[PDB]
RNA sequence: GUCCCUACUGAUGAACUCGUCGCAAUGGUAAUUCAGCUUAGUACGAGAGGAACCGCUGAUUCAGAUAAUUGGUUUUUG
RNA sequence: UAGAACAAUGUAGAUAAGGGAAGUCGGCUCCGUAACUUGGUACGGACAGGGGAAUCUGCGAGAUUCCCACUGUCCCUAUCUACUAUCUAGCGAAACCACAGCCAAGGGAACGGGCUUGGCAAAAUCAGCGGGGAAAGAA
RNA sequence: GGAAGUCGGAAUCCGCUAAGGACUGUGUAACAACUCACCUGCCGAAUGUACUAGCCCUGAAAAUGGAUGGCGCUCAAGCGU
């Protein structure tokens, strides 16, 4: 049943730059007691996106934050948001409110918090799911000052209590990209509308989707975008080279790649490897099969994608960073939520449909000064997105052999592979579909999916689908890859003449021809047979520039609002009083009484009497005992 | 080819679908979750069931992180719900236990722990080589 | 197998000891089948059967005169390719890209209106369900034509224009609509129904007049019922 | 001699077979095409015996026994006791053992020599067997596989053990046992070797979809077929191996 | 695997009657004028809708089950090409392709005028349009649906080549012996008729040698011509020649019998190697019963030693007529091809780095023997009764009796009853069937 | 801004002396699907693969019974 | 108002008492001591635990196995509330009522209950009741 | 490549004539072979092509069981005078 049972989990990463259309610490100024936790924490010097965004949060400006997972974003919100704060309220009310998509990252945010405010009287409360509805009734009984929360709890603690969040002045999104992929936007639009408007809106985010634009320009008064420099300019030190590929071939270009074109090193090796290969696929699916392929072929490969598991996920990241797995494989969604390191080696399996996102996963290496090597596998299908990567490059395009050195770091060259080797690795490829039925059935499900991702992805430009037939129509088409050899050139072309003369074969007539169908097929063939600088550069204006719907934890679908009354029942439960109005000076008698544990947080708590002691039984005065006991303690 | 065995005889089913089960093989899985049964027949609202050598649907719910998450096809072993064998044996088991299997009968692991039932082991001759106990 | 082994077989064992009887029988009691089918099978399959014969006979009829005249004896498709061609290399070549945008349409123009205007007078919305010609993508109409809305799926913009004396039907953009003899009000609104008088661009053609000079545009009368037919055929009037 | 059956339509011949040098036991199971099978191939050399084990069809996985004695579970009931009894000749030697681990022919693998059993038999039951066999009894797990007797098929002219089972392994086995070792697979790649054939000193029977080249290596491993088969066979005409099972 | 399972294509008549006959036998065909219009409209809708979905599901079919040129392995695509024109394929398709389209654009607008119809007539009158405008285009895209029946049933006809596996390219000028090879090597039913191009195609056979599957490919016959001016059925094996990593068994003629020269046939080998560039090739002098090749004119087996001085080109001797060394031949390939690849697979595995594969250290594990150190070997209780057996044959009139038989003779399967005493030995034979007490 | 009549269907019923054993006008009507063994790795097929008739054994649903056995329910207040 | 039969029901609404199911983002640092500038640095110790059910060896460092989450979600079980009732002795209304009351076709006026012509059709009752004997007015 | 009347394009004649097409189909890889067209011998007397006019079948049908009023009617108890 559940193959494709709602979606591939892994949709797409749409990214949107023309949402450009928005517009040390002590030298920074930081007050002592947050520079003395700095430095605790180690932070010895700001990461670009805190030197370029805490100076304008402390001005108060409203700003996206275009940052890489692990480029510090925490940190860089919550140091203005502990300098802004900078004590506890006596007032009852908070004012410090971040949402996040999952409990882990809202942890994540916490421990950062934690360690960035140690000492100072900030009240940090956490609201995910899983946790009791009391115990957060409880928490802000005990009247936190920042609120770290996932947007559904959030609204379902907002409804029971009918908070005022007219006091909250610092509002953070945090991974507003997962936020909107997961589905949280009415809901969020909801918790805007009851957000006052006088508030500073922080949004921390690896990509800008279109919806996620839409929302901000909705929600954000003036935002300053921001972003950094290595996220436009693929770093010259980057070497790329393209394959012409075939659907059939495509297994066994892949492990060409990775032995003849790499020199990859199978078993398990004896801070990344010298090789370092990431691969770039389309869905879960090819990356599970394309995972147990190169496991079966003896490859150290870690797998990520979208919908694995936090711990599985947690484990494979890890054993990569720490060099125990060499290949890694992410489809777009896994890669842009994990930290991935300094890479050498990229591998693009299934051509992006979006330039920018070609920019990004080949941004992912050749960082720092440190060449970095790309090869990506194209198809005829995907050859007009790879033309549209050429026009967002703007470098230019050598077919095959077409000069005797192309330089593969600024010119996008594109070949073909070993025919001899190629097919040896196709046949292998073959082989082991045939004998192992876990992978022929693997193979089936990526089929299906390369069926569903070809339509439901994004079109191409008419232009470049026009240049693709007509690349396709030259000869630059078909042969080997610069990289090989000049020998190799010569021995390909020894023969590759006469091949290319049979293959460019136009037959006189069809085994038909050689009846009503013959003569409907001659007509067919009669029918069809072939048909028969200057501008001042000064001024030349160009052509070219330059009730309502929420849904539930359940996930039963639930009305917006729906007050229980539970919390009113609580209330009534535990006999307390009316709760402190915003303004009015926290009770101290209630703090006591729910404020919080001694500390770590066990999840098994269940006191249950034992049954009844039985004569006949062996342990009979023990479970006597035991009962009694049981009891006394009532 | 569907996975529903020839020659089974009629017994107790006690096992519908959205069943709990303990996992019996060195496969890295602890527990499954029944979803759906090969060879039942759709009634009226009739939740389908599976007896012990009936091959089901089971998506796993703990065990080892990499393989969770994960849907296979399985084949259940143990039933602690009673039912009548032919010698007019009545019998039942201390738990539900199955043991993950490709679509042909062959077992992902190399052992069974605990007794595997007679009739398994008489449907699939793989199960009848990776058991040690057989009652 | 691997080749035509239908054959293959057939040229080393035969048919069937009684094929050729058995089709030679089945040919001779088609006849009788024949007219028990005409005279027996009902409903539908009897009209299509019949409809059939009929399309058969009369092809037996001409083949059989065509042969006796033999055996006692011992262009449109051209203009309107090259009007095709003209217009595909014009197409392919000659493009760049420049600003084409679309206003937004009549309904959602009256929708709007309708939020600014609470009370809604009964039948203040009347729709012309006649098929249109409008031309611009966005205009605003005076307060006289404000509340007749033409939509958008009823909307046409090009008709199958037929020249007689150069025998030939072009499909060609509509220029404007002149006169439609059935209503006045139509005429304004551009209502486009039968015997109409329509504007059409006669550019490909290639139209020489006395002048010598080349025709952009001529008077067509539509002919069809746009509202049955979802197309507009004209005839030009030259 | 080296030949190919299924019991029904199933190429698992050692869960539904069981073969010595003195008997052959047979599932019982509609039509006679398995029985006549294995007579064809010994015709009343030795008997053959038709039989079921706690009232099922996996008699070859829940029997386990060599020339000089056969031993069977305890749910086994009297009644197939006294079939067994009065099919096997006075010089064979029967007896029904309350092993926890019920699947005898999955724990145990014995030639007329030497037997290897699961490490967690009973003491009991150790000696027992070392009595009724009459052989030397070793606890050892191959291919860290702990179902010797599903994971290995043995005789007393060599043995077929797991295709993935390591050098060492492979060298230590066949110090104690005494005989030649090969890793090697039956029935197109599966593993069970014990679960896919029964074979004795002059025959095997293995299943239908075992290819050619393994049957091969089973013929010269256990030395059948007359012609040679020492294993110098397999070492010599190693291209067919390295290209088939590359 | 194959292109057997391409659904059959209808022409256009066919695909209409389908389309139109679906759409009025499978929704209801009953609305009155006395209905509401919505429901009048809503009706008219279903049906048009109907119909385009119908149409669009028989194009897709079409559209996706016909294989890709582009995605084939070389030997195929020029195959497919040289056979069906995949320029003619192409346009076909696409023809099927935009059809699609265009339907769908139709649905689509007639949708919208429906919409704004307001009677029962008007609504009957663009259903009418609507269908009948589709059926034009079907009516027009007549004669691509018959060019693609043809090829499907060419294609599913097609035998089955594998494109890297150990395979023998059987070539040659015509009526040399090449059918007459192929025939006696492999059960592959391959005409020899002693015309000229008997063979109009590529045959596949299948052999076993050293426990090893081989595949046999006989190809039709290649003139002395240049490789522009040359026919389709022989350019069908040129591509068979020239994209099939392979030996290549090249027979020669040494009698005038073919009905070429010796001089021709060299000039054509000469001609046709550029292709056998590293292929393996074995020329056989076919037909060493009439002329054999010590009965020759001395420069010319010069000329031919001259040709075996060249690369690993070598030439064997075999009359495929008198049974008499095309076993030899076949061997001596085949051995060959064997080492060759073992020697190429070997070199795989052991790469520049010099760690040894995973396969490859599989393969060691499994081609290694064990041995005890003592080397002291074990008793084997062999019976003398295993030595002076007769084998059991079915051809056999005096066979034994066997249990089959018994089974037959005495019923069937769910039929026989089995006496299970009948191999009971006991002290006295007469005990057998006798009631055992159980409990007292 | 508006408890009755009849239909269905059991269960009774006066008149023919009561009772026993029967006939059968008319009305209703019931079985359904799949799998396994043998045929048979056979026909067919280059290969890959791959049936059917006779015979035999089960299972799904539907329908009509039943309480040996095995579970469940206790105002038996045992 | 009292006797007989079996008499513990069902529905609905509330109620934190429990269970089955569905969804998931569920299961798996601190104290003391020593130097340094009030806060950090190293060293030592503790933390990152219980409750219930069980199994195996001779109460035993006894060893081994299984279960503890929330949800504005559904259902079920539990408590409370209200209405819930066959016959017999006595007493004893009301609404409603032109007359009636078996079907199918036809009876131009989207009209049939009485007419045509057809199916048919046998007293008097009891219980169950799910059909009919109620409906428009039209821009 | 092969194409002999019959995979294709164009012309499509003459002789013998009783008559025979540079061929109407089957068939071969091509032939071959059969067959049709046309002609002769036997038979022996009316045929056979296209239309028209009656009656009849078909020319479309859903959903409780029913209707030339019903039974029923066939050289009528139907149709025409
Ligand atoms: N005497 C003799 N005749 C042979 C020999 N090989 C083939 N032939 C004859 O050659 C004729 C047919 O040869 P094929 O095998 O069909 O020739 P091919 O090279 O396959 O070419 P195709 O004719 O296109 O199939 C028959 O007459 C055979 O008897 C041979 O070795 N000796």
């Amino acid at each position: 049943m559940p193959k494709r049972a709602v979606s591939p989990a892994p949709s797409e990463n749409e990214v949107d730059i023309a949402g450009s259309l928005f517009a040390g610490f002590q030298a920074m100024g930081l007050d002592a007691n947050l520079l003395r936790a700095i430095a605790r924490k180690g932070f010895s010097v700001p990461t670009p996106i805190q030197r370029k965004t805490i100076p304008l949060i402390l001005e108060r400006r409203d700003v996206v934050g275009m940052a890489r997972t692990g480029s510090g974003k925490t940190a860089a919100f919550v140091i203005p948001m502990i300098e802004r704060l900078k004590a506890h309220s006596a007032r009852f009310g908070a004012r410090a409110l971040v949402l996040s998509p999952s409990r882990e990252l809202a942890l994540q945010t916490l421990k950062v918090v934690k360690e960035l405010g140690k000492g100072t009287d900030l009240k940090t409360v956490l609201l995910v799911g899983g946790d009791s509805l009391e115990e957060q009734f409880g928490l802000m009984a005990t009247n936190p000052d920042i609120i770290i929360a996932t947007p559904g709890r959030f609204l379902h603690l907002k409804v029971e209590m009918s908070l005022d969040l007219s006091s909250i002045k610092y509002v953070v999104f945090d991974e507003a990209d997962r936020l909107f992929e997961m589905g949280f936007a009415a809901q969020l639009t909801e918790i805007l509308h009851a957000l006052p408007p006088s508030r500073q809106t922080l949004l921390f985010s690896a990509t800008l989707p279109s919806s996620l634009v839409e929302f901000t320009r909705a929600g954000l008064q003036d935002p300053v975008l921001v972003r950094l420099d290595a996220e436009t300019k693929v770093s010259p030190d980057l070497e790329s080279a393209f394959f012409s590929v075939k659907s059939g071939e495509k297994e066994g270009a892949l492990l060409h790649i990775l032995y003849d074109i790499i020199k990859m090193p199978l078993g398990d090796p004896p801070k990344p490897t010298e090789h370092s290969t990431i691969i770039f696929t389309a869905t879960k699916h090819h990356v599970e099969y394309i995972s147990n392929l190169l496991r079966l072929a003896g490859f150290s490969v870690s797998y990520v994608y979208g919908s694995l598991d936090q711990t599985a996920r947690k484990i494979q990241v890890d054993n990569f960073r720490r060099g125990r797995t060499n290949i890694l494989v992410v489809t777009d969604v896994a890669a842009r939520g994990i930290d991935i390191p300094v890479l050498a080696n990229v591998i693009n399996y299934d051509f992006p449909p979006q330039p920018k996102i070609f920019v990004h996963r080949v941004g992912r290496t050749a960082r720092a000064g440190q060449r970095g090597w790309a090869y990506a596998l194209v198809r005829e299908s995907d050859l007009p997105y790879l033309l549209d990567l050429q026009l967002f490059l703007g470098r230019r395009l050598v077919l095959g052999r077409e000069e005797k050195d192309p330089s593969f770091a600024r010119d996008i060259v594109v070949g073909s592979l070993k025919r001899v080797e190629l097919e040896n690795n196709v046949e292998w490829v073959n082989k082991v579909l045939h004998e192992n039925e876990d992978i022929g059935a693997l193979k089936r499900v990526t089929a299906k999916a390369e069926k569903l991702y070809m339509k439901t992805r994004n079109p191409a430009s008419s232009q470049s689908a026009k240049r693709a037939r007509e690349v396709i129509v030259s000869k630059g088409w078909g042969q080997l890859h610069a990289i090989f050899g000049e020998e190799a050139a010569n021995e390909e072309q020894v023969r590759d003449n006469l091949l290319s003369k049979i293959t460019g074969y136009k037959p006189q007539e069809t085994i038909f021809e050689i009846n009503k169908a013959a003569e409907a097929v001659r007509s067919f063939r009669q029918r069809i047979g072939p048909r028969k600088s200057f501008a001042d550069p000064e001024v030349y204006m160009s052509y070219t520039p330059r009730v309502k719907m929420i849904r539930g934890e359940s996930g039963v679908k639930i009305a917006a609002s729906f007050k229980s009354g539970r919390f009113e029942k609580w209330r009534q439960q535990h006999r307390l009083g009316r709760l402190p109005q915003v303004g009015e000076m926290e009770k101290a008698n209630l703090v006591r009484n729910f404020s919080l544990p001694s500390g770590p947080r066990f999840k098994h708590k269940q006191m249950k009497a034992p049954k009844e002691a039985d004569k006949w039984r062996d342990d009979y005065e023990v479970r006597k005992k035991r009962v009694a006991e049981a009891k006394e303690k009532r | 080819k569907r996975g529903a065995p020839g020659g089974k005889l009629k017994m107790t089913l006690g096992l519908p679908v959205g069943a709990i089960m303990n996992c019996a093989d060195n496969s890295g899985a602890r527990n499954l979750y029944i979803i759906a049964v090969k060879g039942a027949g759709a009634r009226l609202n009739r939740l389908p069931a599976g007896g012990v050598g009936d091959m089901v649907m089971a998506t796993v719910k703990k065990g080892k992180p990499e393989l969770r998450k994960k849907v296979h096809p399985a084949v259940i072993v143990r039933q602690a719900k009673p039912w009548k064998r032919f010698d007019g044996v009545f019998l039942y088991f201390e738990d539900n236990a199955g043991v993950i299997v490709n679509p042909k009968g062959e077992m992902k692991g190399s052992a069974i722990t605990g007794p595997v039932g007679k009739e398994a082991a008489e449907l699939w001759p793989r199960i009848a080589s990776n058991a040690g106990v057989v009652m | 197998p691997q080749n035509e082994y239908i054959e293959r077989h057939r040229k080393l064992h035969g048919r069937r000891l009684d094929a050729e009887e058995r089709a030679r029988k089945k040919a001779a009691r088609e006849g009788h089948k024949n007219s028990e089918n005409a005279q027996n099978l009902r409903g539908l399959r009897a009209k299509l059967y019949a409809k059939q014969r009929h399309a058969q006979k009369i092809q037996m009829r001409k083949a059989i005169k065509q042969h006796e005249e033999r055996n006692v004896k011992g262009t449109a498709k051209a203009l309107s390719s090259q009007i095709k061609n003209k217009r595909a290399e014009k197409a392919a070549r000659f493009s760049v890209p420049i600003p084409k945008v679309r206003g937004i349409s009549e309904e959602e123009m009256f929708k709007v209106v309708k939020t600014g205007k609470k009370t809604h007078k009964k039948g203040w919305k009347r729709i012309v369900t006649k098929p249109t010609f409008v031309g611009p993508d966005f205009t605003r109409r005076p307060v006289k034509y404000e509340r007749f809305i033409r939509p958008m799926g009823l909307r046409y913009k090009k008709a199958n224009v037929t020249h007689p004396t150069l025998n030939v039907t072009v499909q060609l953009p509509i220029l404007s609509v002149k006169k439609n003899p059935s209503n006045p009000l139509y005429t304004q609104l551009g209502v486009l129904t039968k015997g109409t008088i329509i504007e059409v661009n006669v550019s490909d053609l290639g139209i020489v007049t006395a002048s010598g000079k080349i025709a952009w545009g001529r008077y067509a009368q539509i002919t069809n019922n746009p509202e049955n037919d979802g197309c507009v055929n004209a005839v030009l009037l030259v | 001699m080296a030949v190919r059956a299924q019991f029904e339509n199933s190429n698992e011949v050692g869960v539904f077979a069981t073969l010595t040098n003195s008997y052959c036991l047979v599932a019982l199971g509609a039509s006679e095409n398995f029985y006549s099978v294995f007579e064809a191939e010994l015709q009343d050399v030795i008997p053959i015996c038709r039989t079921t084990i706690a009232g099922t069809r996996i008699i070859g996985r829940l029997t386990a026994g060599n020339r000089k004695g056969l031993l069977v579970p305890t749910t086994t009931t009297d009644q197939e006791l006294q079939h067994l009894r009065n099919s096997l000749p006075d010089d064979i030697r029967i007896q029904r053992i309350e092993e926890r681990l019920s699947a005898l022919g999955n724990v145990i693998v014995c030639n007329d020599h030497t037997a290897l059993i699961h490490p967690d038999l009973e003491r009991e039951t150790e000696e027992i067997i070392a009595d009724v066999l009459g052989v030397e009894v070793f606890r050892q797990t191959i291919a860290d596989h702990v179902l010797v007797g599903s994971y290995m098929a043995l005789s007393n002219q060599g043995g077929l053990v797991h295709p993935k089972t390591s050098i060492q392994d492979q060298d230590e086995l066949s110090s104690l046992l005494g005989v030649p070792l090969v890793a090697g697979s039956v029935n197109r790649g599966s593993n069970v070797i014990g679960g896919g054939m029964v074979v004795n000193d002059w025959l095997a029977v293995t299943g239908l979809d075992t290819t050619a080249p393994e049957l091969s290596v089973i013929e010269s491993v256990f030395r059948l077929g007359e012609g040679a088969g020492p294993g110098a066979i397999n070492t010599s005409m190693k291209n067919t191996i390295v290209e088939s099972f590359y | 695997t194959g292109w057997k399972d391409i659904p059959p294509v209808p022409t256009a008549q066919e695909f209409i009657d389908i389309v139109l006959s679906r759409t009025q036998r499978r929704l209801p065909t009953q609305i009155r004028p006395g209905f509401k219009i919505s429901r009048i409209r809503a009706f008219y809708t279903r049906k048009v809708k109907f119909t385009q979905e119908t149409c669009s599901e028989k194009f897709g079919a079409i559209i996706s089950s016909f294989p890709v040129l582009s995605d084939q392995h070389p030997f195929h695509r020029d195959l497919m090409n040289i056979l069906y024109d995949a320029d003619h394929f192409k346009v076909a398709l696409g023809q099927i392709s935009t059809a699609k389209n265009l339907i769908e654009t139709i649905s689509r607008d007639y949708v919208r005028l429906l919409k704004y119809a307001q009677s029962l007539y008007q609504c009957k009158q663009l259903k009418r349009a609507a269908l009948g405008r589709m059926a034009t285009l079907i009516k027009r895209l007549k004669d691509p649906l018959i060019y693609l029946d043809q090829v499907r049933q060419h294609l599913a006809r097609l035998p089955d080549i594998n494109p890297t596996t150990r395979t023998l390219l059987v070539a040659g000028f015509p009526n040399v012996g090449k059918s007459s090879f192929v025939r006696s090597v492999t059960r592959a039913d391959t005409p020899v008729e002693p015309y000229a191009f008997t063979t109009k195609s590529l045959f596949v056979g299948h052999l076993d040698y050293k426990y090893l599957r081989y595949q046999v490919i006989d190809t039709p016959g290649i003139l002395d011509h240049p490789l522009e001016e040359m026919n389709t059925i022989e350019m069908q094996s040129v591509t068979a020649l020239a994209h099939l990593r392979a030996a290549v068994l090249y027979f020669m003629d040494i009698s005038e019998q073919c009905g070429f020269s010796l001089k021709a046939q060299i000039n054509l080998f000469k001609s046709i190697k550029p292709l056998f560039a590293n292929k393996m090739v074995f020329i056989v002098l076919n037909k060493m019963d009439i002329k054999k090749f010590e009965e020759l004119d001395p420069e010319m087996q010069q000329e031919i030693n001259d040709l075996t001085k060249s690369g690993e080109v070598e030439i064997l001797r075999a009359s495929c007529a008198t049974q008499e060394g095309v076993q030899e031949v076949k061997n001596h390939v085949c051995e060959r091809l064997l080492v060759e690849r073992v020697s190429q697979k070997l070199k795989a595995g052991t790469h520049s780095n010099g760690n040894i594969g995973t396969r490859l250290q599989e393969v060691m594990a499994r081609i290694h023997v064990a041995t005890p150190m003592d080397g002291t070997t074990r008793e084997t209780f062999i019976p003398e009764a295993v030595k002076n057996l007769k084998k059991y044959d079915k051809n056999d009139p005096n066979r034994r009796v066997l249990a089959r038989d018994i089974e037959e003779a005495n019923g069937g399967a769910g039929v026989f009853n089995v006496d299970l005493r009948k191999d009971w030995i006991l002290e006295n034979p007469e005990w057998k069937y006798d009631k055992i007490p159980e409990i007292f």
